[PDB]
């Protein structure tokens, strides 16, 4: 999410028991880094392995 | 602490007694409010 130029990220890691290829429940995801980069964004692309 | 005096924290103002806390903080917290919105805990910008 870019917050007014702050590019703030958020994460969070637990364990799962696959079911359906996205476990249910409930999470609650913290913030990991803020960013000031004031870049503008409008796309985006994963870099798989 | 322990004596009713202003504050600047960053700019985070006020007037009170400083006391130590007994709450949890995460670890990019600077502050913890009450019910109604007002500052309640705030963490010191050079401590931790």
């Amino acid at each position: 999410k870019n917050i007014d130029g702050y590019f703030k990220i958020y994460s969070k890691h637990t364990p799962i028991n696959l079911v359906r290829d996205l476990p249910q429940g409930f999470s609650a995801l913290e913030p990991l880094v803020d960013l000031p980069i004031g870049i503008n964004i409008t796309r985006f692309q994963t870099l798989l392995a | 602490k322990n004596k009713c005096v202003n504050f600047n924290f960053n700019g985070l103002t006020g007037t009170g007694v400083l006391t130590e806390s007994n709450k949890k903080f995460l670890p990019f917290q600077q502050f913890g409010r009450d019910i109604a919105d007002t500052t309640d805990a705030v963490r010191d910008p050079q401590t931790l």
